[PDB]
């Protein structure tokens, strides 16, 4: 998934926010590694 | 210079001051947000 820059700290175990409480929450008990990474010219286009 | 409003005597809410306005930051502290509609507290304040 893609979510924006000030919501990654949001995506995280014990965490809140409109879409870690909304769209998609991290288990309490979560052993795994969280990787980001910008792709902004991947994200930008003449029309949007 | 802070302005300590203090509140009694009344009925409050809470999950009303969770979309209207998109805080910034919302770091509850000794009290999960969420659980803030069914305990009864002791003279609230406010400041600003
Ligand atoms: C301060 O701002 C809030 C929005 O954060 C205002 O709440 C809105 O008020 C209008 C009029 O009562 C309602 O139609 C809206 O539904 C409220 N917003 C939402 C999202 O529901 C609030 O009225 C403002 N308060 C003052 C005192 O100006």
């Amino acid at each position: 998934f893609v979510i924006r820059g000030d919501e990654v700290r949001q995506i995280a175990p014990g965490q809140t926010g409109k879409i870690a409480d909304y769209n998609y929450k991290l288990p309490d008990d979560f052993t795994g590694c969280v990787i980001a990474w910008n792709s902004n010219n991947l994200d930008s286009k003449v029309g949007g | 210079a802070w302005n300590r409003k203090r509140i009694s005597n009344c009925v409050a809410d809470y999950s009303v001051l969770y979309n209207s306005a998109s805080f910034s930051t919302f770091k509850c502290y000794g009290v999960s947000p969420t659980k803030l509609n069914d305990l009864c507290f002791t003279n609230v304040y406010a400041d600003s």
